[PDB]
RNA sequence: UAUCUGGUUGAUCCUGCCAGUAGUCAUAUGCUUGUCUCAAAGAUUAAGCCAUGCAUGUCUAAGUAUAAGCAAUUUAUACAGUGAAACUGCGAAUGGCUCAUUAAAUCAGUUAUCGUUUAUUUGAUAGUUCCUUUACUACAUGGUAUAACUGUGGUAAUUCUAGA
RNA sequence: AUUCAUAAUAACUUUUCGAAUCGCAUGGCCUUGUGCUGGCGAUGGUUCAUUCAAAUUUCUGCCCUAUCAACUUUCGAUGGUAGGAUAGUGGCCUACCAUGGUUUCAACGGGUAACGGGGAAUAAGGGUUCGAUUCCGGAGAGGGAGCCUGAGAAACGGCUACCACAUCCAAGGAAGGCAGCAGGCGCGCAAAUUACCCAAUCCUAAUUCAGGGAGGUAGUGACAAUAAAUAACGAUACAGGGCCC
RNA sequence: GUCUCCGUAGUGUAGCGGUUAUCACGUUCGCCUAACACGCGAAAGGUCCUCGGUUCGAAACCGGGCGGAAACACCA
């Protein structure tokens, strides 16, 4: 046989995302019956009851106690074609960085949609976040996407039809001016709670005939969501290239060192091989690989492996380096980098020493545009003017900036899950670029 | 420590042994037999560090289990044998009989004696006394207990075992004029004729024996081995007799040989 | 739990490092005698302070004393076996009157030289490190191999070397297919 | 290769383990060494021999070139060989097969996990299947 | 290789100390680092705490087998060839690591056991044990299980164990 | 030097040992029979001696302190008698009796960045300092106590209990002591691979075969030591040292 | 990693969305000697941590980033 593949997930606050999430993974051999019924009276006692499935991933006592997720969690389970883990995104304006990281260590997607009345209108508004969950998606490097239409209980009237062609034809109509094609993005009425249409075919609604999909590789049509994440494809795993994981936690763990985990974007990470951190510059020595609580001796690229290090300190690892093998390229530090990026409406004007939080792949850091070096036209790279004065909102361009604090990027020629990136100000998406240049120190 | 001890360092192994310092950090432990470990000769150094018949322990191994050497009468199978002083080891193959004597310089020897030699050999006796059922008996130097002895033989004196059947057949008395075989000791190895001796009643009885050449030099009594008369040797003497020349005279004897 | 390895250092640093009348000196003898560390001459100077130590020893004993005759001709005999004492001279006394300039000329650089086959003492170590020279049937590589009046003679062109015939050698052969080619 | 002379020296007989021991003399002029299966074939025809039947070790070549010392014996008979000859010089030439019994490692965990069971463990096996088949 | 020097004073001779000098199986660190041989290495503060994987098990010609294990006996009708597991007999008190405790204590040289134990070895060493000892009793020879094993199983777990 | 070894008397034992074990080759006598004799061995066994040991013990010797001068004996201290216990001598313990024993010739008490020694550095000699660390003799398995088995343990890679730690829990319960080999955290100026092999040196078992992180090999390694590359040699342009014209 | 308390010349550290300044120390400058010294006579010294908005107008209104000052977390 089965193979491996790595799915993240999205939505808007009170979507059903961890609940969805949770029951998913306890119907598909995540936990035992003891384990979830612990769950049940723990947060019976707490008041939140309608939790119980959210809690799986939401481990924290901030998480459970006000009912948020708020930093992203790790979660397998095996289905009928292959091996596949979830990121549960926080699903909130406050932390939509989190959710950036999340997404960014994610192959494919599962758009949580509110099918109750008045929640979804909430959803996709000015201030909710199905509009820029979705945007992220795409800027990260998702391409290939699921939707599923959640809480036909709740909706009126419940388990029908047309509340349900409501959702998918006005999440049709947006996301073609994202990129994704809803023709090839599969549409899944489902209930989390309940657990309705997500393993077996639902009793409460037989009116659904069945989702279709058209690629080019393979056409699918299947009855629940179990099934669209069998028909999800393969991604292109880089194996050959050199090294490029950006960290994700460093442990230390109980009679076994240093443990740093991260996913191996680029590249093949193994036991007995040294590797460099890239903005703290620290070299050192990996002891050995975990994924899941499973050893490994070669992490492939798209996996959700983690090394250990050894012979130096968690505090000199850290979360955001590369361990670019000492021996092959390593990631090093760029003082000023050729990054084009095309903006998704900032309410200010965009000029110069403008710093916002450029979250490349997991890292997020301010950013001040030196200058802008050409006005460019929307797609194919057309230079249209030389030297701009200023920017507005739909508007593509080139531009040079010097970050305020040391990160670590790379072209997007070279790297192309590293090269993505998004930006923020003003608590919005105000731009989207991909890094073509880049000056090493 | 907690009870016995079966290991031996390759530092703290007698030094007559002539082992080396660095093929490995143990020494062939003899196991418990006729004679003491630090005055005995395992047969596992014996023959591959002595007779170079054996290369490693387990050639050695091989020749025992195949049933070859004959240490006093019995073939024996133990790598670890303590074979000592007045030792005869009798090879069936290659037709030599060898037979364990000290040399003049401090070591044991490859001494080879004829099959009617290999057919009896010496034992000074250690104690006389009257055991059950009110049979004498004595306790050889090796150990070995020879029933209804000879009412003259008494304690230091010498015996000579039949080996073959294990009988007394000629006893050596211990007075002055008689040459005997000092076994221990810095002046081990040396061969002369008796003088007198200071009684000393109260331990470490002391004989002056003197050398053919005039030498005169003093050991304890439980280091002397008489092997015959004065002039007539009851045991084929090995090569030199325990002259013990100088530094000086070995050099010129070694300057008259090259 | 091996025996351990016996190591002993072989050179003494001077007491006295910082002087101009000994800096000289040794510098003098090691051009001389074509020397590179210094160290070479602390080594050579840590021997003779060895066997004059020992033989000072022997001189505070009686005559006709077996450990002083036998250790004094031992001593005596390996001086004169290495050539660093005349035969007239053994006596036990110029053994006290040995120096360092006589121990350096049994060196196998200065017996190279000697002989003829370096013109340089120079020469002569790039000739010992180069393995162009070997001593009776084995080739010696190491400067410092003190001949002893009896290897002197077989001193001599290793067998295996492009100067004592055998195969001509390395750049010869680049520079001789260079020319053979670009005259073909 | 050339001008080989195999001079053998302090040649010994031992009827104990029938064979005879020498520490074979190999000079090398104008060539790197000697292979082992070259010193073997002539020292058939010298001791009036076959092939598979003399074991050389050592062959450390003397410092210079031109000059090599080891250590040779010759066992009398094939079956004499087979019965005193070490087994890793056995597998060397041609004599035997070395098996691999896997590594250390796991010898030592299935050891210990053979441990870890009193008895054949069929029952066992049968008992703990039964029990959680469910 | 039995060696000194600089510094109190305007200047001198002393006492006197500081500093310089060289070495360290005395370590730590810095800069640099091409080769051959040999080789120390969690002692100093924490004898502080440990995930995980190993570190002692074992047979011959010769203690016990019908593995309902494996080849072939054809010299073998009771096996008698090889032989897991188990019972049994030994070993596991050796080795390895550390220097916490301990200042006539340990330990070193040196005596005694005529004041004791001693597996394993080595050399020797039980004509006398049927007790109204003539029927009281097999002595070309006695009795009793039990493990492994077959099957029933229990606990979430243990080198966990029961009943037949 | 013995009430020593040993022998014989009169008894004591609920009674120790005095072969119901095993492998090969199977041979001789004839009163011609599963009749009677018969070898080479292994295992075990009572006692003695010997050996590998173990445990007590004679004499001498250990750092700094008197801003430690008296210590010990309540409830063991010194010695004697007798008895228990020990494998043995013995206040080792008990009952009684006597009041002794040590000390400025450095007792006793305190500190020790104190296991001791063989040894190491340093020097003409004298000596000073260090010595956990490869060898020998000791102590411990986290701090103590207790015990089975076995010749031998007061054993911890054997158990039992308590305290301080600490693991798995479907909360009843169960499993542990890396100052063993690697490795992890902490500590600090300060110290290595979670590798390979029983090929060597040995040890153990019923035993030639098997096992051994004992051990050896490799890797990290500028702790310390040995030797030793990085350059040499001709001809040309100058500048010389004796000497020839 | 999540959450909370502060950030202001050189040291001090005030002070207050239509506007950043003060105070001592200090920092220099004319002062004398020979260098001084005290004695003195005068003036050089802040993107209000960074970015982004709110903004007529902000450092202070708000939020993001960093720095420091405090916490709780962090078994591949």
């Amino acid at each position: 046989e089965k193979t491996h593949i790595n799915i993240v997930v999205i939505g808007h606050v009170d979507s059903g995302k961890s609940t969805t999430t949770g029951h998913l993974i306890y119907k598909c051999g995540g936990i035992d019956k003891r384990t979830i019924e612990k769950f049940e009276k723990e947060a019976a006692e707490m008041g939140k009851g309608s939790f119980k499935y959210a809690w799986v991933l939401d481990k924290l006592k901030a998480e459970r106690e006000r009912g948020i997720t708020i930093d992203i969690s790790l979660w397998k389970f095996e289905t009928s074609k292959y091996y596949v883990t979830i990121i549960d995104a926080p699903g909130h304006r406050d932390f939509i960085k989190n959710m950036i990281t999340g997404t960014s260590q994610a192959d494919c997607a599962v758009l949580i949609v509110a099918a109750g009345v008045g929640e979804f209108e909430a959803g996709i508004s000015k201030n909710g976040q199905t509009r820029e969950h979705a945007l992220l998606a795409y800027t990260l490097g998702v391409k290939q996407l699921i939707v599923g239409v959640n809480k036909m209980d709740s909706t009126e009237p419940p388990y029908s039809q047309k509340r349900y062609e409501e959702i998918v034809k006005e999440v049709s109509t947006y996301i073609k001016k994202i990129g994704y094609n809803p023709d090839t993005v599969a549409f899944v009425p489902i209930s989390g709670w309940n657990g309705d249409n997500m393993l077996e075919p639902s009793a409460n609604m037989p009116w659904f005939k069945g989702w279709k999909v058209t690629r080019k590789d393979g056409n699918a049509s299947g009855t629940t969501l179990l099934e669209a994440l069998d028909c999800i494809l393969p991604p292109t795993r880089p194996t050959d290239k050199p090294l490029r994981l950006p960290l994700q936690d460093v442990y230390k763990i109980g009679g076994i060192g240093t443990v740093p985990v991260g996913r191996v974007e680029t590249g093949v990470l193994k036991p007995g091989m040294v590797v460099t951190f890239a903005p703290v510059n620290v070299t050192t020595e990996v002891k050995s690989v975990e994924m899941h609580h499973e050893a490994l001796s070669e992490a492939l690229p798209g996996d959700n492996v983690g090394f250990n290090v050894k012979n130096v300190s968690v505090k000199d690892v850290r979360r955001g380096n590369v361990a670019g093998d000492s021996k092959n390229d390593p990631p090093m530090e760029a003082a000023g980098f050729t990054a084009q990026v095309i903006i998704l409406n900032h309410p200010g004007q965009i000029s110069a020493g403008y710093a916002p939080v450029l979250d490349c792949h997991t890292a997020h850091i301010a950013c001040k545009f030196a200058e802008l070096k050409e006005k460019i036209d929307r797609r194919s790279g057309k230079k249209l003017e030389d030297g701009p004065k200023f920017l507005k909102s739909g508007d593509a361009a080139i531009v040079d900036m010097v970050p305020g604090k040391p990160m670590c990027v790379e072209s997007f020629s070279d790297y192309p899950p590293l090269g993505r990136f998004a930006v923020r100000d003003m608590r919005q998406t105000v731009a989207v670029g991909v890094i073509k240049a880049v000056d090493k120190k | 420590a907690r009870g016995p001890k079966k290991h031996l360092k390759r530092l703290a192994a007698p030094h007559h042994w002539l082992l080396d310092k660095l093929s490995g950090c143990y020494a062939p432990r003899p196991s418990a037999g006729p004679h003491k470990l630090r005055e005995s000769l395992p047969l596992i150094v014996f023959l591959r560090n002595r007779l170079k018949y054996a290369l490693n322990g387990r050639e050695v191994k091989a020749i025992l289990m195949q049933r070859h050497v004959k240490v006093d009468g019995k073939v024996r199978t133990d790598t670890t044998y303590p074979a000592g002083f007045m030792d005869v080891i009798t090879l069936d193959a290659t037709n030599e009989n060898f037979r364990l004597v000290y040399d003049v310089k401090g070591r044991f020897a490859v001494h080879r004696i004829t099959d009617e030699e290999a057919s009896y050999k010496l034992g000074k006796v250690k104690k006389v006394q009257l055991g059950k059922k009110g049979v004498p008996y004595v306790v050889t130097h090796d150990g070995r207990t020879i029933r209804y002895p000879d009412p003259n033989i008494k304690v230091n004196d010498t015996v000579k075992i039949d080996l073959a059947s294990g009988k007394i057949t000629d006893f050596i008395k211990f007075d002055a004029g008689k040459l005997v075989y000092v076994t221990g000791g810095r002046n081990l190895g040396r061969i002369g004729t008796i003088v007198h001796k200071e009684r000393h009643d109260g331990g470490f009885d002391l004989v002056h024996i003197k050398d053919s050449l005039d030498n005169t030099f003093v050991t304890r009594l439980n280091n002397v081995f008489v092997i015959g008369e004065q002039g007539k040797p009851y045991i084929s003497l090995p090569k030199g007799k325990g002259i013990k020349l100088s530094i000086a005279e070995e050099r010129d004897r070694r300057r008259a040989q090259q | 739990p091996r025996a351990p390895r016996t190591y002993s250092k072989t050179y003494s640093t001077p007491k006295r490092p910082y002087e101009s009348s000994r800096l000289d000196a040794e510098l003098k003898l090691a051009g001389e005698f074509g020397l590179k560390n210094k160290k070479e001459i602390y080594r050579i100077s840590f021997q003779l302070s060895k066997i004059r130590r020992a033989a000072r020893d022997l001189l505070t004993r009686d005559e006709k004393d077996p450990k002083r005759l036998f250790e004094g001709n031992a001593l005596i005999r390996r001086l004169v076996r290495v050539g660093v004492l005349s035969e007239d001279k053994k006596k036990l006394d110029y053994v006290l009157a040995l120096k360092v300039e006589d121990f350096l000329e049994r060196r196998l650089q200065t017996q190279v030289y000697k002989l003829g086959l370096a013109k340089s003492v120079h020469h002569a170590r790039v000739l010992i490190t180069q393995r162009h020279i070997a001593v009776g049937k084995q080739i010696v590589n190491i400067p410092s191999f003190m001949v002893r009046l009896d290897s002197e003679k077989h001193i001599d062109f290793a067998p295996t070397s492009p100067f004592g015939g055998a195969r001509p050698g390395r750049v010869a052969r680049r520079n001789a297919a260079r020319k053979a080619e670009a005259s073909g | 290769s050339d001008a080989v002379t195999i001079r053998t020296r302090k040649v010994i007989s031992n009827p104990l383990l029938a064979r005879k021991q020498f520490v074979v003399d190999v000079l090398h002029p104008n060539r790197a060494n000697v292979s082992k299966d070259e010193l073997r074939e002539k020292l058939a025809e010298v001791y009036k021999a076959e092939k598979d039947a003399v074991s050389v070790f050592g062959f450390r070549t003397q410092f210079g070139g031109g000059k090599s010392v080891g250590f040779g014996l010759v066992y009398n008979s094939v079956a004499e060989a087979k019965k005193f000859e070490p087994t890793y010089r056995l597998v060397r030439y041609g004599l035997a097969e070395k098996v691999e019994k896997a590594s250390r490692q796991q010898r030592k965990q299935k050891k210990n996990r053979d441990k870890k069971i009193f008895g054949t463990g069929k029952r066992l096996a049968k008992k703990v299947a039964r029990r959680n088949a469910d």
